[PDB]
């Protein structure tokens, strides 16, 4: 993905004030609460009976901070996010053959999730730099696919 | 489908936007232009610019149909009925763009409602955005 | 929506499929498992070879639902009430994997009916199938 | 996209035979007629009222075999898509503004059409190796988007 100069700027200062332990949690907790299929692709985490049980749930939390961790990875090396990728894609794609539209829900409850953490700061602009990031990192995920 | 929780929390969380309604939707339109650059096709009379007082004057409009179809969520077909063939029939919006204007009200909401917009109204309210969105593409299927 | 005219359509083409219903259901399965591998995970139990006589009795089950919505198109919501339950609570299937399957369906009918799969029939039989989907994937919006 | 030996030989054995005067007039009209909204695109190709109207449209027809075309060029180039559709993408894309699902409808399209041309010759196994392909040049041709 290509970001202008002031686009990574807005994306990395916001970044640097994100709460890893929290967001991370809160992304992952949201799309198995809102798109409950990806449900399926968690059972042995325990009960995820109801949102407050998704949301409490240790392992959720926990495997929230992994994917935060990919993201920041991501961040990092936007010149190539395919090869900073492709053992997750492998992972994602050949192992557990999630379906990619489903990369791209996680994306945008991030920034679901950075929009209710950040509120006003969170400016349109800013919001259509991440979302040129998170469609970056969906694809780079789904590279495995075609 | 809009189970009995989902219509109160989406009757709450509208009830909390109040008065902003307007100017949360004039937010999502330019939300939605910024991050993705093809729906603007539909919007070439416009001018697109942030102080735009067209976008300003569109975002009551969006607000005011919502309102409706929180207000008449359990007859949304016949209560939105004109937009539908306004947006099908006339404008032939593609369906995709409902989902980008749908995620960029909820970013909206999220960033203007800490309080209200927990996992449980999130999940209500993009049910509803969706009914809201199956409907104005039904002269589709 | 599903127009008179598309009503029409739906039924004479399936009543053209008559009695290979099932047969067309067991094809338009392993269409769906070849061209789309991801769709398999939701048969582990399943032997999706090309003889297997679990694709070929699943397909009858896929054929007699799809029987049940032509004979109940204006209730489908109803008469397809059980499978919702079963995909989307029990099964928890991917929304997307409708899409796949519909498109295995109408590539089946294609093959089989050149004379009735003309474009007219072609857009019915889509809008069709995209209304079983949608009630078959209500337990999420 | 990566064709096995025993697919790319389904495929060209396949395109060998298909009515290039036909076939893609089918597909874009079919598309014109299933999925309404793509006729935005075309306003200037005439009265598209009817499917009749639309399937007899000269202009449908012509341009047809042009995308047709373009499809036997990425047949050819399997291993460079992206290069090879380079131009189209800038024009789909940055020019037209064209979402990217609808790259992936036509492609369906023209799979139907195949089936219904070809009857029981048009196989699981060919249609498994026709879906990669059309798989492949919705990606190339949604390229400059990413
Ligand atoms: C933006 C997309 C995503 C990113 C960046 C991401 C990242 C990760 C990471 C870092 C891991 C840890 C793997 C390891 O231990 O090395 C992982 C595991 C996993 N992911 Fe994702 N993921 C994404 C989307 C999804 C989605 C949408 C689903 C399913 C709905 C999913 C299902 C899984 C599963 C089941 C595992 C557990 C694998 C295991 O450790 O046994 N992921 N993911
Ligand atoms: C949540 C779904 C949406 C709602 C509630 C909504 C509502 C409205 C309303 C109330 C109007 C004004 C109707 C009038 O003037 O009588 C309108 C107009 C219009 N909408 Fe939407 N809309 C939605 C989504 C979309 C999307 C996704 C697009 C395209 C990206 C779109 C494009 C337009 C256009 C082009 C007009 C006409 C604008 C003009 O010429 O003044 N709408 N919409
Ligand atoms: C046109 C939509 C579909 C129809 C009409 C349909 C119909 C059916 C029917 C009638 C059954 C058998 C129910 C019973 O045994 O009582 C069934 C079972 C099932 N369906 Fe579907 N189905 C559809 C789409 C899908 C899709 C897209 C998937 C997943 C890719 C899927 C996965 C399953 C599974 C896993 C079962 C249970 C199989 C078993 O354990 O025996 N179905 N479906
Ligand atoms: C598989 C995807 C597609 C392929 C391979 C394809 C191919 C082509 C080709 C070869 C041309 C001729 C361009 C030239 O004169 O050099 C073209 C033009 C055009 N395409 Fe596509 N196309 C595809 C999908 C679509 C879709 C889905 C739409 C819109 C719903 C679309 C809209 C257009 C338009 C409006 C033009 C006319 C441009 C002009 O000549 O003024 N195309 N396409």
């Amino acid at each position: 993905v290509h970001l202008t100069p002031k686009e990574k700027s807005a994306v990395t200062a916001l970044w640097g004030k994100v709460n890893v332990d929290e967001v991370g949690g809160e992304a992952l907790g949201r799309l198995l609460v809102v798109y409950p299929w990806t449900q399926r692709f968690f059972e042995s985490f325990g009960d995820l009976s109801t949102p407050d049980a998704v949301m409490g749930n240790p392992k959720v939390k926990a495997h929230g901070k992994k994917v935060l961790g990919a993201f920041s990875d991501g961040l990092a090396h936007l010149d190539n996010l395919k090869g900073t990728f492709a053992t997750l894609s492998e992972l994602h794609c050949d192992k557990l053959h999630v379906d990619p539209e489903n990369f791209r829900l996680l994306g945008n409850v991030l920034v679901c999730v950075l929009a209710h953490h950040f509120g006003k700061e969170f400016t349109p602009p800013v919001q259509a730099a991440y979302q040129k990031v998170v469609a970056g990192v969906a694809n780079a995920l789904a590279h495995k696919y075609h | 489908v809009l189970s009995p929780a989902d219509k109160t929390n989406v009757k709450a969380a509208w009830g909390k936007v109040g008065a902003h309604a307007g100017e949360y939707g004039a937010e999502a339109l330019e939300r939605m232009f910024l991050s993705f650059p093809t729906t603007k096709t539909y919007f070439p009379h416009f001018d697109l610019s942030h102080g735009s007082a067209q976008v300003k004057g569109h975002g009551k409009k969006v607000a005011d149909a919502l309102t409706n179809a929180v207000a008449h969520v359990d007859d949304m077909p016949n209560a939105l009925s004109a937009l539908s063939d306004l947006h099908a029939h006339k404008l032939r919006v593609d369906p995709v763009n409902f989902k980008l204007l749908s995620h960029c009200l909820l970013v909206t909401l999220a960033a203007h409602l800490p309080a209200e917009f927990t996992p449980a109204v999130h999940a209500s309210l993009d049910k509803f955005l969706a009914s809201v969105s199956t409907v104005l593409t039904s002269k589709y299927r």
